[PDB]
């Protein structure tokens, strides 16, 4: 059922810097032409970004590395993407992430859109996959792991159907997608945009800002998290990772000057605790 | 007349004075809902065949209805009716956006405790609201319902946890409790517990003892669009004219006009720099209008004394008359660049100031005066 | 209509402090005043032209 | 000289910029909710019945009167000294000019 | 470090600072005007009103 | 056995652990009201008399 | 600090009302900057030493 | 919270007109100071040059 | 301490509390002494935060460089965000960021005690 995958390089994490991104838009009201202070939980700008990867490269002395850890939620987080295959699949929200207590799980598995919130029993290292059918050159969902049991299921929710494009397409990451994360008087509410991009290292320097997505009545307690990916095939040995990269950062309550335009388009930012001026 | 309420007197001396400013009354009102026509489900919500244990909780969205909850007149009664959130009696001007019902069966000592800043088994371990609540809390006795005569064990509550629970959460673990130094790998003795009880309800048992239910309506008010308004039939728009408005329960006066502004998709309200709804998105069109006050302003009155006159002439600031926002004319009407005075002969000679008035213009009381 | 523009709600309450806002505006009104003054008493020094 | 140094007539410009500030803060300060829950009355009105809502609108009008007279007093410190700079100018007229 | 140390001394300026209220230093120190005093004294002795 | 209201009984509490989630176990009251402190910061404070 | 001095409850709250702050410094830095205007005013009227 | 919340405003309100006190004040004492400047800087002019 | 909550830096006092005595009080009425609980001796408290921040800036449509000025901060771990380099001691508070010339001109940026600022020459 669920496969412990092997043969994985170990290497040190790597950093960047998240210049000035992580705003979105504070409130449900429009406004333009002004400038307004919030005090809500914020990426801080030029903070500390850990990058994380999935990549194939040779053989021999390959980096063969597929970043899937467990990681701290903290206050809330910031998470994006750079990718051209449709890679990253979801997330697993939880504390213990095991069937003692409950856990969210947000999946695209390139049939439709599926949340829950159950009792799961996570695998260790949860995956997705597609396998390649050299005759008729197709790529198909073939796998899914991510967990070995299910219990009570308080809350669900599945989007309409929709077909994913599974390619393993070659080139520059061609997608930037943002989501900003919070858990909030039980409410698990996400924020998100998709930015177009051209770019092979990491995080584009430039301002957005992401809209409201959704607010989930979840109830839960979060404390870790853990990002689902999808794997190529051609057990735990039989696998290629395909190129993508993902940025995690945390939020910190901050106080930002926030700038829109005559549109009511949040074209700017002042982070008041950055520095003295 | 105003002159005089202002000054507190009965005379006034000859000058000129500030008479606040040209004022609009609204002639129409204008109401607008979106046109939902579901009832919501008051039977499912209130006349379930089960409730949920405290310790796991129900909870339901509500949308697409009309809150009329003048239905359960005839056959609910209800304990406990309180508002955190608004007043009673506005309930039915309101629309609301994000509405939950959490429902679930505890004791009627209990049912205090189901309040903001509460502390007790149930606020702490089993049901918790957020110091800042918006709702209402209803509830009432199940006695007839819920008790059976052996005792209804069916429903829980936690007595055992480690910490508090945060607003809003459902922790339906059943690991057992460590009260003492042992590591409790099972056990379930001594110093180790099962964490949830039952409620013996029975129908013998005294008030406090016996079970109610309690519902709790969450909602957040006129920030979003409405997914559920009151029982209120709307009205035509009107624009370009002095109204009185409610749009999805958020009122004001003002003239209503096309506006060629962009709300987002989520956005329903827009606000000035002074934090005051400037724009509305219509509800049954999703056209944007501006809102502009329909007063506005600038007026003065010069005045000869009291004691020797009672003809005045009245200036306005703003209006360029070369029933312009004039309360009256009757000829008379000069226009300068301090404004549209009215009552005043204008004469082409030149003279001595007296009654300033502005911008080179100056008045006097001179003849048949 | 600094206060309450337009709410005849507010304004009923606001005439609790109606002696408050005619001494602000007696206040403006002597600034007002003596602004023209000020002007005259610089430029209009000789009354023949 | 006058049309190559932008910053010659500074002290008569400076008289107009202070004047637009003090209105424009007075009306930004309309924001503030001053210990209300809402800074809008249509909100406090739409969501309270009198005798709550007339505890909200209350705390907002103290506070609205309190940014009046506080507006009221620097415009009377700041004619004060527009004053004193009129009698100087009076005084050269005379005895600079005449 | 040394409010610390005026503790028990319950310094005015270190209760005043420490509720945020400061002191701002003068551009001209004493001695700057002094010079402009002596200047001007030296001026006046030397060549009177011109 | 309680008092007669006429005649009630006043008890000194001293040097002793406020821990009153041990009532959880066993009592049910259907009245509980503070009046000096908020009933949630109970199990941060220290008491006197 | 003076207001709130190192509490974050009481801090979140001023910022309600903030502004008036910013316009309590200005009014503290107009006379701050007068006062050295003054001193050169009256002792360095001759540029010459 | 709520309640601290409601007490805190108190002393806010008046923590913040204390302050608004000085300023006035400061404002009214820096005048006359300028005043006393203005004649110093006179009397330079005049009496020593 | 007993439920008294706040934020500061704790030192040993020479105060001498009445047996019957808990708290000690300044005369803004804050607390500014405690009895330790277990440990019966006296301590002061004193607030973390000292104060003094002023800022020197060039327009901004020039550059964005800064020099920030520390009023009570003596250079001669200094109570600073940035050591940085360029470290000036001036009556006026620590200086950090701003060149030091000897070389005497005309005032342009104020900062106080005889010293000024200017952005000037790779400026
Ligand atoms: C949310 O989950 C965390 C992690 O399980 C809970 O924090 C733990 O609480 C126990 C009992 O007090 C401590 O022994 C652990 O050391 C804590 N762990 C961490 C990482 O802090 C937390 O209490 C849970 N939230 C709620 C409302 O119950
Ligand atoms: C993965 O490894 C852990 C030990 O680290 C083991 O307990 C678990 O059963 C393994 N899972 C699978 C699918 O082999
Ligand atoms: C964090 O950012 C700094 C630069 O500000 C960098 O030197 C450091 O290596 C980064 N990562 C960690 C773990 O500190
Ligand atoms: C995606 O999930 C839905 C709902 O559980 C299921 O019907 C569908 O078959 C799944 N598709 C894949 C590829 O796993
Ligand atoms: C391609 O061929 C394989 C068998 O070799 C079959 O299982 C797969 O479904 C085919 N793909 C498509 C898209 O028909
Ligand atoms: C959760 O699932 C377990 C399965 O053994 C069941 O016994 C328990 O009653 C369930 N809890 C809830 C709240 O449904
Ligand atoms: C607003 O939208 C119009 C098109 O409707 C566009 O021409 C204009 O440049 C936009 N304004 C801003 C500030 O982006
Ligand atoms: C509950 O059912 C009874 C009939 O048994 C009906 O009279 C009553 O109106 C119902 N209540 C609700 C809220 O639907
Ligand atoms: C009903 O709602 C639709 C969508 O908002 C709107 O187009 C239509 O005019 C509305 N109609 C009524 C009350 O007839
Ligand atoms: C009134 O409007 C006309 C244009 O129709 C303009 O020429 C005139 O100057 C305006 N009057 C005043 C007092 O400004
Ligand atoms: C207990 O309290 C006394 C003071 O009454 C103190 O001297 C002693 O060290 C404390 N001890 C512990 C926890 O051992
Ligand atoms: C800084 O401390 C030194 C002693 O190390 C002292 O001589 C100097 O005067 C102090 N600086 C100021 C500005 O007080």
């Amino acid at each position: 059922q669920c496969v412990n995958l092997t043969t994985r390089t170990q290497l040190p994490p790597a950093y960047t810097n998240s210049f000035t991104r992580g705003v979105y838009y504070p409130d449900k009201v429009f406004r333009s032409s002004v400038l307004h202070s919030t005090q809500d939980l914020f990426l801080p700008f030029f903070s500390n970004v850990t990058w994380f990867h999935a990549i194939h490269v040779s053989g021999t002395n390959g980096t063969k590395r597929f970043d899937n850890p467990v990681l701290p939620f903290n206050d809330g987080v910031y998470f994006a993407s750079t990718e051209k295959s449709n890679i990253i699949r979801g997330w697993i929200f939880g504390t213990t992430l095991d069937s003692k207590t409950q856990s969210l799980l947000i999946v695209n598995n390139a049939t439709n859109v599926v949340i829950k919130v159950c009792e799961f029993q996570f695998c260790n290292d949860p995956f997705l996959g597609v396998y390649y059918h050299k005759n008729n050159k197709s790529w198909m969902e073939s796998e899914f792991r991510v967990y070995s049991s299910a219990n009570n299921c308080t809350f669900e929710y599945v989007s309409q159907p929709f077909l994913m494009d599974l390619e393993g397409k070659q080139g520059n990451f061609k997608n930037l997608r943002e989501f900003v994360f919070k858990n909030i008087d039980g409410y698990f509410k996400i924020y998100s945009k998709h930015t177009p991009i051209n770019l092979v290292r990491d995080l584009p320097q430039g301002f957005s800002a992401l809209e409201p997505l959704v607010d989930l009545p979840i109830g839960i307690n979060i404390t870790r998290f853990q990002t689902l990916l999808a794997l190529h095939r051609s057990s735990s040995s039989g696998w290629t990772a395909g190129a993508a990269a993902y940025y995690v950062g945390y939020l910190q309550p901050r106080t930002f000057l926030l700038k829109y335009n005559e549109n009511g388009t949040i074209t700017d930012a002042v982070d008041c605790a950055l520095d003295p001026l | 007349s105003e002159t005089k309420c202002t000054l507190k007197s009965f005379t006034v001396e000859k000058g000129i004075y500030q008479t606040s400013n040209f004022r609009v009354q609204p002639t129409e009102s204008i109401v607008r809902f979106p046109n939902i026509t579901n009832l919501c489900p008051f039977g499912e919500v209130f006349n379930a065949t089960r409730f949920a244990s405290v310790y796991a909780w129900n909870r339901k969205r509500i949308s697409n209805c009309v809150a009329d909850y003048s239905v359960l007149y005839n056959s609910a009664s209800f304990s406990t009716f309180k508002c955190y959130g608004v007043s009673p009696t506005k309930l039915n001007d309101l629309c609301f956006t994000n509405v939950y019902a959490d429902s679930f069966v505890i004791r009627g000592d209990e049912v205090r405790q189901i309040a903001p800043g509460q502390t007790g088994k149930i606020a702490d371990y089993n049901y918790k609201l957020p110091d800042d609540f918006t709702g209402c809390v209803i509830a009432w006795n199940s006695n007839n319902l819920d008790s059976k005569v052996g005792g209804n064990y069916n429903y829980l509550y936690r007595l055992f946890r480690k910490s508090n629970l945060k607003p809003f959460e459902r922790d339906i673990s059943t690991e057992i409790y460590q009260a003492g130094s042992t590591p409790c790998n099972g056990v379930e003795g001594f110093n180790c517990y099962f964490p949830l009880q039952s409620y013996g309800f029975q129908p013998t048992n005294g008030v406090g003892y016996q079970p109610y239910r309690v519902v709790v309506l969450s909602f957040e008010l006129l920030h979003a669009p409405a997914t559920v308004c009151g029982p209120k039939k709307s009205t035509n728009l009107v624009k370009n004219k002095c109204v009185n408005f409610n749009f999805n329960g958020l009122t004001g006066t003002g003239v209503l006009t096309e506006s060629n502004k962009k709300f987002l998709p989520f956005q329903q309200f827009g606000r000035d720099i002074a934090d005051t709804t400037d724009a509305v998105r219509d509800p049954q069109t999703l056209e944007i209008l501006d809102i502009t006050p329909c007063s506005f302003g600038g007026v003065s009155v010069i005045t000869p004394g009291t004691n020797t006159s009672n003809q005045v002439a009245v200036l306005y600031q703003d209006v360029n008359c070369t029933t312009w926002r004039v309360y009256s004319t009757g000829s008379n009407v000069f226009q300068t660049r301090a404004g549209c005075l009215i009552g005043a002969e204008h004469v082409n000679n030149s003279y001595e100031c007296d009654i300033p008035i502005g911008a080179g213009i100056c008045a006097s009381y001179q003849t048949s005066q | 209509m600094y206060i309450c523009g337009d709410s005849t709600e507010c304004s009923n309450l606001l005439l609790q402090y109606g002696s408050f806002c005619t001494q602000l505006n007696r206040a403006l009104t002597g600034i007002a005043v003596e602004q023209d003054k000020n002007t005259q008493e610089v430029f209009a020094q000789v009354k023949q032209i | 000289s006058l049309s190559s140094t932008p910053s010659a007539l500074g002290k008569l410009q400076d008289v107009v910029n202070q004047n637009a500030q003090a209105l424009n803060t007075l009306v930004k300060q309309l924001s503030s909710n001053f210990g209300a829950i809402s800074s809008v009355l249509n909100d406090i009105l739409s969501r309270l019945d009198p005798p709550e809502a007339e505890v909200q609108i209350d705390r907002l009008i103290t506070g609205r009167l309190q940014s009046l007279q506080t507006y009221v007093t620097q415009q009377l410190i700041r004619a004060a000294e527009i004053r004193a700079s009129a009698n100087l100018a009076a005084t050269k007229m005379s005895e600079c000019v005449l | 470090g040394d409010c610390l140390g005026d503790i028990a001394a319950r310094d005015l300026i270190c209760a005043q600072k420490f509720n945020g209220l400061t002191v701002l230093p003068p551009l001209l120190t004493d001695e700057m005007i002094a010079q402009y005093t002596s200047a001007l004294l030296a001026g006046t002795i030397c060549s009177g009103w011109t």
